[PDB]
């Protein structure tokens, strides 16, 4: 059944699985008419499909001509989502398709699993675990190529960059959840912590800065601070 | 009006007849029940006073054959059988009503309920439900599962219910998967009812036989299927209208007749809640809300 703090460790084994967060496939401003009443109107998203084990994030594009003409448009997000993710299983060989997915939010389930009936061996899972994914908008290569697309588009990052070639999956997920963490509690401070030293930059095929072992140390202990604080302003406590 | 005699009544037994029921005591001088309507299927069933345990029952249809129940002292049940001579048979009932050792079938006049629950079932139907082909009669009781509760284990004694799964390929057509999920018009009209059933009266007739099954045996597998034959309509934009109003008579006399005390394990809170308030036959089953809002509004 559900992933939670008691079974965390399954996500690093050699099972292939995926993480699926739909919180930015339909995304909206909120705007007033010329006659006084709200209207939205939608702008790009992304399906957010995450291999926790490898980094290997495949970033399906939703293009805003895909709502044209349909009702119930957060209803529609979940099943075009789920269209979406069997269109990738069923693009992928054989031996890399997953053995579980692993939906952020419980709305996913009957969509997915529903769209995967051709794959009775794929277990289709929720998660207690509250995961920031939703912040993968405030990475600013990720925001960038969704804001510019023209039509549907499928684009591949290792959310990893290069750590796997220095720590563990655990460790790399650990640090990745940290940083979307504090991104999604205060963004303007997270990237500052991220960018404030113009010595070490974001290599052109990387999402992340080039920080050596000890900077990550440092960065990991300021976005910690920035994630308490906010805490206890959040709380007054 | 035919008749079921009984060789005896060697244990102390509550026997139903359809919706009436009569306590019998160990070795009583019972003989039988006289004055059964032709027309219709009925189901003779049994509970022990020593174990209230194994409800069971046989679901028969008097112009199939001459039917008795006798004690098996072996098997400890009251096991129905077919007597094929005509002339033995119509001598022992003869004798047991001259000695008026038999109950009468206690059916009003002004009453309908029988004929209500059971207006679509079948005997033929019924015995491919329940597979013993050498009777003509078909025992159920209490613990019988489903062919999908046991896919979910012995075939012979399970009950053959037509499967439904709202999450298999059988209900969703490939590139209609929302359509087909959040409007099941497709598998309630294509598949199953022009693909299994071929027509409403058959599709009705299994609903009002699970019906029965689980509100006389407790049999949890039939009342499963009761509800998701009731949901498979309810769930889909597109039924017609004549059956949409006689989905609402059977299901009015259903909820009618529902002892009020099994209320709580014979109703799915999810599946009525559904029904009435959000699915798209909401407003379609005017008798069946009002009588489940006025009989069991805590259920809503």
């Amino acid at each position: 059944g559900a992933m939670n703090s008691s079974n965390y460790a399954e996500l690093f084994n050699n099972d292939i699985k995926l993480f699926v967060d739909d919180t930015n496939v339909y995304r909206v401003t909120v705007h007033k008419t010329f006659e006084g009443n709200v209207a939205t109107k939608a702008i790009n998203g992304c399906i957010f499909t995450l291999n926790p084990k490898t980094g290997h994030l495949f970033l399906k594009i939703i293009h805003t001509s895909v709502w044209a003409g349909q009702k119930r448009l957060s209803q529609l997000a979940k099943w075009k989502t789920a269209e979406e993710v069997s269109a990738l299983v069923r693009s992928l060989p054989k031996e890399e398709q997953p053995k579980q997915i692993i939906v952020t939010r419980k709305a996913m389930l009957d969509p997915l699993e529903v769209h995967m009936l051709d794959f009775p061996n794929i277990a289709i899972r929720p998660t207690e675990l509250r995961l920031p994914f939703s912040a993968a908008m405030s990475i600013d290569k990720l925001s960038d190529v969704v804001m510019k697309a023209t039509e549907p588009q499928m684009v591949l990052f290792n959310i990893y960059d290069d750590w796997l070639d220095r720590i563990s999956s655990y460790t790399a997920f650990s640090r990745l959840t940290l940083l979307l963490r504090a991104l999604k509690t205060n963004e303007e401070s997270a990237k500052m912590i991220l960018l404030s030293d113009p010595t070490i930059t974001i290599k052109s095929y990387h999402l992340w800065p080039s920080f050596t072992d000890e900077q990550w140390i440092t960065i990991e202990s300021q976005m910690r601070d920035l994630i308490l604080t906010e805490y206890g302003r959040k709380y007054n406590v | 009006m035919n008749t079921v005699p009984f060789t005896s009544a060697p244990i102390e037994v509550t026997i139903g007849i359809d919706q009436y029921s009569f306590n019998v005591k160990e070795n009583q001088p019972f003989h039988g029940i006289k004055d059964i309507p032709i027309g219709h299927v009925h189901v003779i069933h049994f509970q022990h006073a020593d174990n209230s345990s194994m409800r069971y029952g046989y679901w028969f249809d008097c112009r199939m054959g001459n039917f008795y129940i006798q004690y098996d002292p072996k098997d400890g049940l009251y096991k129905m059988m077919e007597e094929r001579d005509g002339a033995k048979f119509e001598n022992i009932v003869h004798n047991f009503k001259e000695r008026q050792m038999m109950v009468s079938y206690p059916k009003i006049d002004e009453d309908d309920t029988w004929y209500n629950l059971t207006e679509f079932v079948q005997m033929d139907k019924i015995r491919k439900i329940v597979r013993k082909d050498e009777n003509q009669f078909s025992y159920v009781d209490s613990s019988m599962t489903t062919v999908q509760e046991n896919e979910l284990s012995d075939p012979a004694h399970s009950l053959n219910y037509t499967v439904i799964n709202f999450k298999s390929r059988e209900a969703i057509r490939p590139g209609h998967e929302m359509e087909d999920f959040l409007d099941k018009s497709y598998y309630l009209n294509t598949v199953m009812l022009q693909g299994i059933f071929k027509n409403s009266s058959n599709y009705f007739g299994e609903l009002q036989f699970a019906f029965l099954n689980a509100m006389f045996f407790g049999n949890y597998g039939s009342s499963l299927q009761w509800h998701a034959m009731i949901e498979l309509i309810c769930s889909s934009a597109t039924v017609p209208k004549h059956m949409l109003d006689k989905l609402d008579e059977i299901l009015y006399y259903q909820i009618k007749t529902l002892p009020e005390q099994y209320s709580d394990i014979l109703l799915n809170e999810r599946v009525w809640n559904i029904c009435l308030y959000s699915s798209f036959q909401k407003n379609s089953l005017h008798n069946t809300e009002k009588i489940m809002e006025n009989k069991y509004p805590e259920l809503l």
